[PDB]
């Protein structure tokens, strides 16, 4: 494939992209990138995350703004402007959906399906991704279309937490951003407090005790996980 | 220059 | 879809932070033909400042980089940042334009004689958006715009100079974004600080003109055009 297209220069079309914080150019330049159907480097999975993260983001923050004027707004009961506001909030939704729908449909048919299971990593970080989209499709669902993508986010989250147990560390940047979003996934989306404390603090503590399991390069990034899961803990908690 | 004008996992 | 509904999406969109559809909102409201109310008018110019900021913005981070890796000199690497500009100047040109159109066909057109403030404000913007060419334009290309930009601000600055208070926050704007075209575009240092200079000592001599609505859109003005002087003379 890529003696068609130079995959190089679709990579570094991202990297700029992403400077002059033009997301959408920078998520269209990965996808094209995943395309080519070879597996992605270290960096080139975080360039698609980062891009892909900063679109659904954008309607994520807008959702919410609007959701929360919607619930003031219906307060006072004015129905034309209640209708005006619904409309915009669904409008922001369709787009929220088709962005993760996007990327849902590049991980299992690309990205998950690609990858070994001697590559570990890739498989954790790419499950744990299908986790969030799901997870960010769950939060403006309703109904049945709302229990279809929990589930979907649990088993998503599910196997990627087993995968991470039986094959990384416990201080393993990954295996703890998975432990912080699967107990947010607890916490926000299936109102279960009790499991989302429990996971995040067994996953905080199993870090702790192997302490001597970090390197050069996982200092930095495994102790910052470490405190935003206690900073879950310690507000969840109170 | 002017003229006039619970968190998860964060990448 | 009436006029009172656009101008309620506006809003919305200002709070989602969605400034396409602020501006497509607040565009749709100018092409009604009939003149904007002050919150209108703040809507438009709210909307576009944002949309061709955030192109300004990106522009310039990209400009930046050209200029250090064309040192580095690879030959299509260079080729692709440069592509990469030319696809954001032509999204800011278009803004650019869009807004100039419904100041020429619309919002300056519909003023009356007696509605000065009216046409300070879009006049200024008008020099505004030629500005926003000229930073991104060069050759005659640049020399046109620069041209333009000029050619409203100074119209501007004569009917705001007869018909306005030093301390109107229009006014002071106005003087503040023409001091920014005198060092920034025209590259005139003196001409610039006289400018400011000028506007800001005017506006403290009538400090006592301040009324209860806008003081405080005024004050900034004035805090920001010294802000600048401190900058450009300091050097």
């Amino acid at each position: 494939m890529g003696s068609m297209v130079d995959r190089e220069q679709l990579v570094q079309k991202a990297r700029l992209a992403e400077q002059a914080e033009r997301y959408d150019d920078m998520a269209a330049a990965m996808k094209n990138v995943t395309e080519l159907n070879e597996p992605l480097s270290n960096e080139e999975r975080n360039l698609l995350s980062v891009a892909y993260k900063n679109v659904v983001g954008a309607r994520r923050s807008s959702w919410r703004v609007i959701s929360s004027i919607e619930q003031k707004t219906s307060a006072d009961g004015n129905e034309k402007k209640i209708e005006m506001v619904r409309a915009y909030r669904e409008k922001i939704e369709k787009e929220l959906e088709a962005v993760c729908q996007d990327v849902l449909s590049l991980l299992d048919n690309y990205l998950i399906k690609n990858c070994s299971e001697t590559q570990y990593e890739s498989k954790v970080f790419y499950l744990k991704m299908k986790g969030d989209y799901y997870r960010y499709l769950a939060e403006v669902a309703t109904g049945e279309k709302r229990a279809t993508v929990v589930e979907s986010s649990e088993k998503a989250y599910s196997e990627a937490h087993e995968i991470s147990k039986e094959h990384m560390q416990p201080t393993h940047p990954i295996r703890l951003g998975l432990a912080l979003n699967y107990s947010v996934f607890y916490y926000e989306i299936q109102n279960a407090p009790e499991q989302a404390c429990h996971l995040a603090k067994t996953a905080f503590d199993d870090a702790i005790a192997e302490l001597d399991t970090l390197n050069e390069d996982s200092y930095k990034d495994s102790t910052l996980i470490m405190q935003l899961l206690r900073d879950n803990l310690t507000l969840w908690t109170s | 220059r002017q003229s006039v004008l619970k968190v998860s996992l964060a990448p």
